[PDB]
């Protein structure tokens, strides 16, 4: 119909999650929050998983010296990123 | 004598292949806004929906789109609802070509919301607007 | 339900973000093409019905098309990038643009741009009469389809 039409387009996108985290799952506080430890008695900050799971990183630090997974997945826990 | 039809028809009937004098009588147009009350609505409308339109090119349409949107905080609040929301259904095919368009018209649709102590509408209208979902 | 012609071939890869090394760390702000809003929007729907709780970031320097010319003496189909094809859309106004037209229509930064045109130039699709190529205010850039193409790929990809 135009002068000079377009007949193909090969797209690429990329996809994430609306909402990567918002609360982390041991203490159930926000992951910007005190981790509930140390919002009763005091850096809080993130500690993400191997599959990018993000809990507290008081929280994973107080599972992690009862159990060796990872408390959504239940597999094998190893650290990545800070 | 009902010339404006005229002039209208013309206009979309026109191809605008020049596109190098059209400022002068859009700055000539952009001055005759004041058409009293439900003509000035009804052209409002007529205007918007014509520059929705698939198929004018999207050089010119989005430099009068926002000129127009600065320009409707100047109208009253009760016909600037109205006119905010039937310009926010005729853009809502194409929205990810106005976002700019879309995001400002939701603020001041939300702000005239909250000036009248509407909380829910102003609240839901300012959610419409893509800020992660959004190109 | 209703009838729908994308008027597009669409073809699209969908990657994760954090898998890949591709991301939008660049600040362009890359005005869509008008013709293929419509696959942008029926894919968006796609997959929000789809895949719910995700969100698409189209990676616009990394996507190509086909522009294909058939009334010019049918010189074939030529394959360039999104950034190099709203230029050639912006040029159906008439033969010669200005910098200010493409500024205006493509909406792309100023070293994306110049990147494009320079890629242009390679080709020889458009030109300047003159060597005032550099950077100034009237940067009349023209067509030169007497330099028709050879081949019918003219598969440019580096
Ligand atoms: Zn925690
Ligand atoms: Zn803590
Ligand atoms: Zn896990």
């Amino acid at each position: 119909k135009k002068r000079f039409e377009v007949k193909k387009w090969n797209a690429v996108a990329l996809w994430a999650w609306d909402i990567v985290v918002d609360n982390c799952a041991i203490c159930r506080n926000h992951i910007m929050d005190l981790c509930i430890e140390c919002q009763a008695n005091q850096e809080c900050t993130v500690a993400w998983g191997v599959c990018n799971h993000a809990f507290h990183f008081h929280c994973i630090s107080r599972w992690l010296k009862t159990r060796q997974v990872c408390p959504l997945d239940n597999r094998e826990w190893e650290f990545q990123k800070y | 004598a009902a010339a404006v039809r005229q002039d209208l028809a013309q206009l979309m009937n026109s191809s605008g292949s020049h596109k190098d004098l059209a400022g002068k009588y859009r700055q000539i147009l952009e001055k005759a806004i004041q058409l009293s009350g439900a003509e000035q609505l009804e052209a409002l409308k007529a205007f918007v929906e014509a520059m929705v339109n698939e198929n004018v090119s999207l050089v010119i349409s989005r430099q009068l789109l926002t000129d127009f949107c600065t320009h409707l905080p100047n109208l009253p609040d009760s016909t600037a609802k109205e006119i905010y929301h039937f310009t926010l259904e005729k853009i809502q095919p194409r929205v990810i070509s106005f976002e700019e368009q879309v995001a400002s018209i939701r603020q001041h649709l939300a702000s005239i919301y909250e000036k009248e102590e509407d909380w829910r509408n102003a609240a839901q209208v300012l959610v419409g607007i893509p800020l992660e979902t959004g190109q | 339900d209703t009838v729908i012609d994308l008027g597009i071939s669409f073809q699209i890869y969908v990657l994760q973000a954090g898998a890949w090394p591709l991301t939008q760390a660049p600040s362009s702000t890359f005005a869509i093409p008008q013709e293929l809003e419509k696959s942008v929007q029926m894919f968006e729907l796609f997959y929000s019905q789809h895949f719910s709780g995700r969100k698409l970031t189209w990676l616009h320097y990394l996507c190509t098309g086909e522009v294909k010319m058939n009334y010019l003496g049918k010189p074939y189909v030529a394959m360039v990038t999104t950034y190099q094809m709203a230029v050639l859309l912006a040029f159906n106004n008439s033969e010669t643009v200005s910098y200010k037209e493409l500024q205006d229509s493509t909406q792309m930064n100023e070293k994306e741009l110049t990147k494009t045109i320079k890629s242009l130039l390679d080709v020889k699709m458009i030109n300047h009469d003159s060597e005032k190529e550099d950077i100034d205010a009237e940067s009349s850039f023209s067509l030169n389809m007497n330099f028709s193409s050879k081949r019918t790929k003219f598969k440019i990809t580096t």
